[PDB]
């Protein structure tokens, strides 16, 4: 039921590791399962920060953990390295710097600001364009 | 060359993890492996006629045994229960 | 575990104090402080019984306990699946709280207090195990029933079962080859029948432990090697994680459970 | 609402519990019934053996009852433990279910 | 359709960014009155 008819969150029950699916095959007076498990293979060391301050406000990874390759900070899923640019739609604000232990400094890119920056230049240029008439 | 050797069993290869207050490990690659698991589901059915076993084909022995009360019918009932539980096990496991 | 881990030299756990549960180098047996209470709390005889020593002795069993504890405190739950991946202990709780549906922000905003609370809580079981005598009944029971059975089994040697003595040598000493044939015939039945009952008694109890070990193994794989959403399977309360601790002919867990404190009513829609 | 009526309409809904009480009941009757079996002796009445035979050998026949009546008791308890463990496996399952 | 629903405003975090630019744009057109 928990391995064939569905996926089980019970670690080390449907095979060794993160379980995916199990294929049953009959046998004389018995059954034999083929547990398909997800086992990470290649790992690497990284520098981590419990949280991120932006403007005194603290930031926390919504899904994943803060990671850095030595120069730039990123967030990736805990079971697979896929670094992501630290963005506002990837984190949530809570508390401030003074409380979190081990928090580090780095700016978090709000995706709306650069998008509106192009509108700002268009807005500014039209005011200059409006001087001629 | 080969000979019998006795030794303190190795519990496994020691591995000191590189723990630190800010050192983290994240996997870059994985291996989707498969492992087999084996579980008995039922044993062979068995019915043993008590009289045919202990007093097999002997009227005198069966008559002498009848003094021993309901032992033989108890054993027959127990073994029929075993067989019906074998079918119950197979039915429950493979009839989901 | 296929890789016996060893504790890191440093104890930089961000305020968390695991001194009680890590093995103490002072003791020649590499066992921790907690089981010192437990181990203290709990050759063929001519009768014919024996005792076979366990293949895994106390020291190696305790060494396994250290290994299982090392991966949980350093690699989190990851080392159950594949290779061990170190993660500092602070972010470990940050995800265990995330497991219970509590945002990770609360941990960092309350890191020192929970660390003090956890260590103070760890202090409680230290006294609770020492102050209480019947808290270890289960292990003491399993030893007792095994012990009383043999004592009952041995005592059976003195029952005549209808013979003129319970010393099989005395029966040979006083009756000839044919007279003693009858008495020994009766005598062996009771010795065999009592042995029959003992073995049948042994199997039933052995089956109970087998379920218990299977229950323990499941608890080992679910409570310890990961976080189990199965409510009230690993300690009364929302589960965080647990620690095995060895004991004579048994295992003892230390479930670390999250339980809400004082609450406030509210109006909701 | 259908549970109340469906339970009260069919008789096979509670097969498990009715089987459990039956097995424990049926075993007891067999245990009691074995008292009336002679077990290879002269008579199955404990007092009648005493009242017909002299004490030199009356112990021999009642000895067969002792070996006999106890033997059924040993089987009954052995059946009980087998059933006792089975219930606890269900009870522990019920414990998790609760 | 919701039974037990009550009334409250749903704040829009998008508004203060537009409110900041709406107010900022006001003076830019005001300055253009000078020429
Ligand atoms: C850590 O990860 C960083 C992000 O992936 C990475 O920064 C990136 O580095 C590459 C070069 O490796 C840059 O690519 C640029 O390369 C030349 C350099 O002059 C430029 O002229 C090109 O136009 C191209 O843009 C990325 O721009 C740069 N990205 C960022 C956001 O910094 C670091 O190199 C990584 N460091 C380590 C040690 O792994
Ligand atoms: C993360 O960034 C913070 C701000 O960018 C930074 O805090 C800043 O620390 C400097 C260094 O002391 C302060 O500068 C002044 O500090 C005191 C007054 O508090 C003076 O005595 C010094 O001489 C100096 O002039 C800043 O005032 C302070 N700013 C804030 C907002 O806190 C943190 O230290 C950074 N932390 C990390 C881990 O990178
Ligand atoms: C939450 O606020 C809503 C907005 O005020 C409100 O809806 C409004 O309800 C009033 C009365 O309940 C309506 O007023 C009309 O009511 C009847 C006709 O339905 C007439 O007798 C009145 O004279 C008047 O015409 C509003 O039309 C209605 N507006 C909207 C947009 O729905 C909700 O009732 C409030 N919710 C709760 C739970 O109080
Ligand atoms: C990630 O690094 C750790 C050690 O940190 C390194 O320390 C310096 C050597 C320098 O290179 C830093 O930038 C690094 O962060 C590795 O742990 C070591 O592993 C080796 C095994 O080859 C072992 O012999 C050492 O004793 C370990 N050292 C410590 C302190 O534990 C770790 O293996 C690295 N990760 C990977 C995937 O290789
Ligand atoms: C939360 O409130 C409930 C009851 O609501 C209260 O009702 C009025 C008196 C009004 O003052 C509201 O604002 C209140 O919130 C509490 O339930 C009562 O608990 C007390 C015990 O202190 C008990 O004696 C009462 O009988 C309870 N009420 C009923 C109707 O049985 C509840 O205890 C409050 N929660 C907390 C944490 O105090
Ligand atoms: C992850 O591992 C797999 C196999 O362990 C890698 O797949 C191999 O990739 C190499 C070159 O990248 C090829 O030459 C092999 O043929 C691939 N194997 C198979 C079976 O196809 C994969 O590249 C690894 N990925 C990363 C990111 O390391
Ligand atoms: C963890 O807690 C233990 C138990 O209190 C600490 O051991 C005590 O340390 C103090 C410090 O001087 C001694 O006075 C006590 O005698 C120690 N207890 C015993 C039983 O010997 C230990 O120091 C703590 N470690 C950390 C890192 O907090
Ligand atoms: C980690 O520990 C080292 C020494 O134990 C210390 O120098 C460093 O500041 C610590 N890092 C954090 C984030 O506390
Ligand atoms: C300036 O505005 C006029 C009309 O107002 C428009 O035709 C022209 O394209 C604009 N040029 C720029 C550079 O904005
Ligand atoms: C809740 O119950 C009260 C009665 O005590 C009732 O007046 C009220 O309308 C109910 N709530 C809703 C949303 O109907
Ligand atoms: C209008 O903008 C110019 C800069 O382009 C500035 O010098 C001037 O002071 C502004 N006028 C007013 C009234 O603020």
């Amino acid at each position: 039921s928990e391995c064939v008819l569905g996926q089980s969150k019970r670690v080390d029950f449907c095979g060794k590791g993160y379980h995916l699916m199990s294929f049953p095959q009959s046998a004389p007076h018995g059954v034999v399962f083929l547990h398909v498990t997800y086992v990470p293979a290649q790992e690497k060391n990284f520098t981590t920060a419990p949280a991120i301050c932006h403007d005194g406000k603290a930031h926390f990874p919504r899904e994943g953990v803060f990671v850095s390759n030595g120069t730039h900070w990123f967030v990736t899923q805990r079971n697979f390295y896929e670094p992501q640019i630290i963005t506002t739609d990837n984190t949530f604000v809570s508390g401030n710097c003074d409380v979190v232990i081990g928090i580090v400094n780095n700016t978090v890119y709000d995706p709306l600001q650069p998008e509106l920056d192009s509108f700002k230049e268009e807005l500014d240029k039209y005011f200059k364009n409006h001087t001629s008439p | 060359s080969q000979s019998i050797i006795a030794y303190t069993m190795s519990l496994g290869a020691e591995n000191s993890v590189a723990y630190s207050n800010n050192s983290i490990a994240i996997p870059t690659n994985f291996t989707i492996s498969v492992t087999t698991e084996i579980l008995p589901v039922s044993m062979t059915k068995t019915s043993v006629d008590c009289t045919m076993y202990i007093c097999g084909d002997s009227t005198e022995c069966s008559n002498l045994l009848l003094q021993y009360g309901s032992f033989c019918t108890q054993l027959n009932r127990a073994l029929t229960g075993i067989a019906v539980e074998q079918d119950k096990n197979t039915q429950e496991v493979f009839a989901q | 575990v296929k890789q016996i881990y060893k504790t890191p030299p440093i104890k930089d756990f961000g305020g968390f104090n695991f001194s009680q549960i890590l093995p103490d180098p002072s003791k020649p047996s590499k066992r921790s402080f907690i089981e010192d209470l437990l181990f203290n709390k709990v050759a063929q005889k001519f009768n014919g019984l024996t005792v076979l020593p366990p293949l895994l002795t106390d020291e190696m069993i305790a060494q396994y306990t250290s290994a299982l504890l090392a991966g949980t405190i350093t690699s989190g739950w990851t080392f159950g699946a594949g290779a061990a991946l170190q993660i500092p202990f602070a972010m470990q709780m940050a995800y265990r709280f995330n497991g219970i549906g509590v945002t990770q922000n609360v941990l960092y905003e309350n890191q020192k207090l929970i660390a003090n609370q956890f260590n103070s809580a760890i202090g409680k079981i230290q006294d609770s195990l020492s102050s209480t005598a019947s808290a270890l009944g289960k292990l003491q029971n399993v030893v007792n029933q095994n012990a009383q059975a043999l004592n009952t089994l041995v005592k059976q040697l003195s029952s005549n079962f209808g013979a003129i003595s319970s010393v099989l040598n005395d029966i040979l000493s006083r009756l000839d080859k044919v007279e003693a044939e009858v008495q020994i015939d009766r005598l062996i039945t009771g010795r065999l029948q009592s042995l029959q009952t003992y073995v049948t008694q042994q199997l039933i109890r052995a089956a109970e432990i087998r379920a218990s070990a299977n229950l323990a193994a499941t608890k080992m794989s679910e409570c310890v090697l990961g976080q189990s959403k199965r409510v009230d399977f690993c300690g009364k309360g929302y589960h965080l994680m647990s620690f095995p601790q060895s004991a004579p002919h048994g295992v003892v867990f230390l479930h670390v459970t999250y339980v809400p404190a004082q609450e406030k009513n509210f109006t909701t829609a």
